[PDB]
RNA sequence: GCGAUAACGAACGAGACCUUAACCUACUAAAUAGUGCUGCUAGCAUUUGCUGGUAUAGUCACUUCUUAGAGGGACUAUCGA
RNA sequence: GAGCCAGCGAGUAUAAGCCUUGGCCGAGAGGUCUGGGAAAUCUUGUGAAACUCCGUCGUGCUGGGGAUAGAGCAUUGUAAUUGUUGCUCUUCAACGAGGAAUUCCUAGUAAGCGCAAGUCAUCAGCUUGCGUUGAUUACGUCCCUGCCCUUUGUACACACCG
């Protein structure tokens, strides 16, 4: 062990975790680079954990995510949460909490979502009805 | 003017989402303003993001909706008509193809055109039951604003070779200039044309 | 630094290994390859009726790249889509299984992929290299 | 609450029988010994003697 | 020195919890090493059926649920101390098997 | 809306009158004195009982109020 | 000031003067306007930080929390060296430990109980280690009226919140609960000696004494020109004199 | 034309179904002309409320 | 519920309760979960790197991820009306 | 054609047979030889489907839609004729958004999309659950349909369907 973190980042059911570890500005996704991963238009939520602060802190610091499960805008929204938690807690552990602090307030200043975890669930379907609040249609006579 | 060079290679307009933040990296938000004063409290372009997707708490609270960008705003009112339902990322491909066909034809920037439109499409006069017209809220004029421009976009493509982006930039377009070429500006014109004589 | 599959689209790079494994001509492409059809949930045959089946290889073969010991029913349920069943719903049906076995065996014969231990189809050590050095060259462009 | 249910086989019909009791929970061993909203709050000993700067030894 | 493995499962949490702290005692008045308890994740038998005993009424449904809990430790001991560890642990309800 | 129903502000009620000096302004520290005192068997009524209790220390200091 | 919370910890060192350990009841007790400038946010404790003092050495940290466990922590490298665990109570003061089990546990260098000296009655509060080098006694205090030492320092009128000591180890002022600071041979809670003067610098809820959010922190600074003292309104307010 | 009318004080909700509301707005050219009129839509306090005539009074709709 | 009172004290229902969803890098353990390190390897590059593969013996470490038991956590907390 | 992203569950052994992986044949349906699993171990990462990309089509009952009908190949079953169901070729019908009417629904909800489990030798356009994508519009009212409480009238009490 040399200087790593580990975070995680969570949606729908996605779950993304992450591997902060020293390195050489190496970003990657499932061993593929942050400049694809199947899309090609919600690149830019993954590239918010980026732009919002500039690429320099991660100049030494290599991050790597197993994400797994839910779908591919749930995969993309962990994803980037987990990338800024992890972000955040290498901060913490390693460089500067002032730094830590300056960053979470862009995050929080652009978006909560990027450290509060969305806490949003599927309401259990009921008997009655195809849904959680659709009914089966009514036959007056 | 910063060289931040990581062992991943990030392109050029990537590198340029550094200093201002961009719709598509290809707008500003930064310049557009609202006509006027009585539709500008409840819109939100001083806020610039990316995508027009950031999936938001937007009806938890009661004027939660307010704090929701025009794009996202826009682009939640296409996915109507049934089988489009759940379907957010071809909405969001069809809204990026608009800016750019309205950026082809127009000589303003597309972020105006469409603000302009909507703040121009929010019809004044309207009635409720005779009817007894009243002057309408201005959420309400925004929101009728975008749905009929969703509409008349729809109803247009609808059998039709012109396709659903070149729709909405058509009806864009007229409903930006403020002439009764536009199927909103038209009901803009029936909404008060009624009203009036309900008074 | 040199750079792998993982770094380059998935479109551009079935493309270009299809297109040059096409240029050698030494993949035995089936005589049935004009008749048959791609799955028995499909309607009609590819289009680019005269090359689809390197391009169905090129694909196949990154797919075990990029996995370990995979087998003919994986594949059959990769490839296989939505049938429409008519009147009744959509389901997902398995595709054709002697396309991707005659497939996964010509690949064989070209020293592309190896019997791995205890089921399934690896990669072969020369075939890594050959689909790596395939993948450098889209990237230099 | 235990509920047994019997069906008695009269010469015209059959009767049916329901016998609930509620136990008290002060003899339940194997789980809750109170009701849910049942408060136990306990009295005081606050009250006592003192003096101020004692200090025996 | 062997490779004894218990597995024992139940519908009560409390007296399977009871029970493996019990063989955990026995293992530790000697000295046997205990890799586990390890935690199976629960089995939930779920069975939805109709309320009515006809088809007349609203149409309501019953969900009973019959719950499982198994749980795997792991012994490295001589053969003979783990039989009485688990034989004299028969505590009603938990059904415990011995598998080397 | 949040109501109080009865057992929590009859068990407030006692809880003041009959160990007053003990009670304090803090939410936190009423918790962990009415887990000793009182015998409630549930996390969530002992926390609406501590409180509730908390928020009528906070009206008595203004004077005394009438019911205890 | 960055406390989200109410910083209730404040300790000093006379290793290194210009450090401070603010706590506070966030899980964070952190390192230390323009002035107050934060070096390190310790993470690993689970709910109110009662109090921290830094260690005689002058490096570590020795934490207490509500939730039953004291947390030795290490400054320079912003990790944990032990969790200490087994009192059954909230913690709020060999290192002698008080607790809502009503009881004094003693922990060593690794950290494993070896004495369980008891006797007290109701939530033994703030304790402290003698700084006298006549002998290793130790003035402890409780909420029953009670401030034996280990000498039975009772007959107070009701709990008392805290004890302080002198540093050479003679005189302790009880305050608290009771409105009086009774001192042997309002409501006070950050009542604390110093080294350097002849004070009673304290941080009662009524206001600050010698001789609204609340402080209940007001621990004296090294080099005796300061007596900043964390209020629940998130800011310490340096104090100069 | 559109005069400019910013609403300073929210009524109830009148009307049939209780869709529409009272609402009391003022003008930032002729301050003192305080009228009543009733909104289709949501409303809050501050919300300008550009009208299109201000010499009719509204109070109460079926 | 606050209260008003020819009532006063009660009881059922409601609420509590139970199951489940959400939080815990804070305890306890995972060879039927995972992450690493270390062997034996492969393709690229040869800077020790980038991608992987295998070893339930390496008689490896650990528990962020997952599992489940013991708990904690919201009480509308603080503040303005 | 290419990308191949969940979650809830279920599973047997002298069967009359369970989930079935791999290998091999046939276009497919399906067949066969082995292997694992009484199961956080294997089936299974159930690589589900909507969805994304790049191509063909190009406003029309047309490559929309897949009825009805003939021939053929199988599977379950003692027995498929009144086609059990699965697959291949051919046949290519109504229907161009629906009258008077009427049902359901407030956020991870509606709608979309599949998936598993029950029925089960075979058969799911059905239910019970589960997740994937994910909205417009309120966050009010008693106009309609009703419900609760008080006052009031009553020749009603089978209680205004009096």
């Amino acid at each position: 062990s040399t200087q790593s973190v580990q975070t995680f980042g969570k949606k729908k059911t996605a779950t993304a975790v992450a591997h902060v570890k020293a390195g050489k500005g190496l970003i990657k996704i499932n061993g593929s680079p942050i400049t694809l991963v199947q899309p090609e238009i919600l690149r830019f939520k993954v590239y918010e954990p980026l732009t919002l602060v500039g690429l320099d802190k991660f100049q030494g610091i290599d991050i790597r995510v197993k994400v797994t499960g839910g779908g591919h805008v749930s995969q993309v929204y962990a994803i980037r949460q987990a990338i800024a938690k992890g972000l955040v807690a290498y901060h913490q552990k390693y460089v500067d909490e002032a730094s830590k602090n300056e960053l979470k307030k862009i995050f929080a200043s652009y978006d909560k979502t990027l450290l509060v975890a969305d806490s949003r669930r599927m309401e259990p379907k009921k008997f009655g009805g195809r849904g959680a609040r659709a009914r089966f249609q009514k036959s007056y006579r | 003017l910063q060289v931040v060079e990581l062992a991943t290679t990030i392109p050029l307009d990537v590198q340029e989402a550094q200093r201002e933040v961009k719709l598509f990296n290809k707008w500003s938000f930064e310049d557009v303003e609202v006509k006027d004063v009585s539709l500008v409290d409840y819109i939100q372009i001083r806020n610039p993001v990316f995508v027009s997707h950031t999936a938001g708490k937007y009806a938890s609270k009661r004027f939660r909706k307010a704090q929701c960008p025009i794009v996202e705003r826009l682009t939640n009112s296409l996915m109507m008509n049934g089988r489009n339902n759940g379907k957010k990322l071809k909405a969001v491909r069809i809204v990026k193809h608009a800016l750019e066909i309205i950026h082809v034809l127009t000589e303003q920037n597309p972020i105006q055109v469409v603000v302009d439109a909507i703040v121009n499409s929010g019809a004044r006069e309207d009635s409720t039951r005779r009817r007894q017209a009243v002057d309408v809220s201005p959420l309400r004029r925004v929101n009728q604003a975008i749905a009929l421009l969703t509409i008349g976009a729809r109803e247009a493509s609808f059998r039709n070779i012109k396709t659903i982006a070149e729709c909405l930039a058509e009806e864009l377009i007229n409903a930006a200039k403020g002439s009764s070429t536009s199927y909103a500006i038209k009901k803009k014109d029936e909404l008060e044309r009624v009203a009036k004589s309900n008074r | 630094p040199g750079v792998s599959v993982r770094d380059v689209p998935a479109q551009d790079f079935i493309n270009a290994y299809a297109q040059f494994l096409q240029r050698q001509g030494k993949l035995e492409v089936p005589g049935y390859v004009d008749i048959v059809k791609t799955s028995a949930g499909n309607d009609l045959p590819p289009q680019e009726a005269e090359t689809w089946f390197y391009k169905r290889a090129a694909s196949i073969a990154r797919h075990i790249y990029l996995r370990k010991q995979v087998g003919v029913g994986a594949l059959n349920k990769l490839y296989g889509g939505a049938k429409n069943r008519g009147f009744r719903p959509h389901k997902h049906v398995d595709a054709s299984g002697s396309i991707n076995r005659k497939c996964v065996q010509a690949l064989q014969k070209i020293g592309v992929l190896e019997i791995s231990p205890k089921g399934g189809r690896r990669i072969s050590e020369n075939g890594q290299r050959d689909l790596d050095r395939i993948a450098a060259q889209t990237l230099e462009e | 609450i235990d509920i047994a249910i019997r069906h008695v086989l009269m010469r015209q019909g059959v009767l049916g029988i329901k016998v609930k009791i509620m136990k008290d929970p002060a003899a339940n061993r194997f789980g809750p010994r109170a009701l849910p909203d049942a408060v136990k709050i306990a009295e005081a000993k606050d009250e006592d003697e003192v003096i101020p700067a004692p200090t025996v030894k | 020195i062997h490779k004894i493995r218990i597995t024992l499962t139940s519908t009560k949490v409390k007296q399977l919890e009871n029970v493996s702290a019990n063989i955990i005692r026995n293992a530790a008045q000697y000295n046997i090493v205990k890799k586990g308890p390890v935690r199976m994740p629960t089995k939930v038998l779920k069975i939805t059926t109709r309320k009515t005993p006809n088809g007349e009424g609203s149409k309501t449904w019953d969900a009973y649920e019959m719950r499982i809990h198994k749980r795997v430790i792991d012994l490295q001991a001589p053969a003979s101390t783990v039989k009485r560890i688990t034989q004299i642990t028969i505590e009603p309800g938990v059904d415990v098997e011995v598998t080397i | 809306g949040r109501v109080r129903t009865k057992t929590v502000k009859r068990a407030s009620k006692v809880l003041i009158e009959r160990f007053y000096p003990k009670l304090t302004l803090d939410f936190e520290t009423n918790k962990r004195l009415t887990s000793e005192i009182a015998v409630i068997q549930s996390k969530r009524l002992r926390n609406k009982i501590a409180g509730y209790t908390t928020h009528l220390m906070k009206r008595i200091q203004k004077g005394p109020v009438r019911g205890i | 000031e960055g406390h989200n919370g109410w910083v209730t910890s404040l300790a000093t060192t006379p290793a290194h003067p210009d450090l401070l350990l603010s706590g506070s009841r966030d899980k964070t007790l952190i390192k230390w306007n323009q002035y107050g400038i934060p070096k390190k946010s310790f993470k690993g404790h689970s709910h109110i930080v009662q109090d921290v003092t830094i260690s005689a050495d002058g490096a570590y940290a020795l934490s207490a929390s509500w939730d039953r466990t004291l947390r030795l922590w290490d400054l320079e490298t912003g990790e944990t060296t032990q969790r200490f665990v087994g009192h059954k109570g909230d913690v709020l003061s060999q290192i002698v430990s008080a607790s809502r089990d009503k009881t004094v546990k003693v922990w060593n260098t690794i950290g494993e109980c070896m004495a369980t000296l008891t006797g007290h009655n109701d939530w033994v509060s703030a304790v402290r280690i003698s700084p006298s080098d006549q002998s290793s006694t130790v003035i402890s205090a409780s909420w029953d009226k009670t401030v034996k030492s280990w000498a039975d320092f009772i007959g107070h009128t009701g709990y008392i919140s805290c004890i302080t000591l002198s540093p050479d180890g003679s005189l302790c002022a009880s305050a608290g609960k009771d409105g009086v600071i009774i001192l042997w041979d309002a409501e006070v809670h950050a009542l604390a000696f110093s080294p350097n003067r002849y004070w009673l610098a304290a941080a009662t809820t009524s206001g600050i004494k010698i001789f609204d959010p609340e402080a209940i922190s007001l621990a004296w600074s090294a080099d005796g020109q300061n007596l900043f003292a964390g209020y629940t309104d998130n800011v310490i307010r340096v104090w100069q004199v | 034309p559109v005069t400019l009318a910013k609403v300073i004080k929210v009524l109830g909700r009148t009307g049939s179904r209780g869709g529409v509301t009272q609402v009391r707005v003022e003008f930032l050219e002729d301050a003192s002309r305080t009228i009543v009129r009733n909104v289709k839509g949501p409303v809050r306090e501050n919300d300008i409320l550009c009208l299109m005539e201000s010499e009719r009074e509204a109070r109460r709709l079926r």
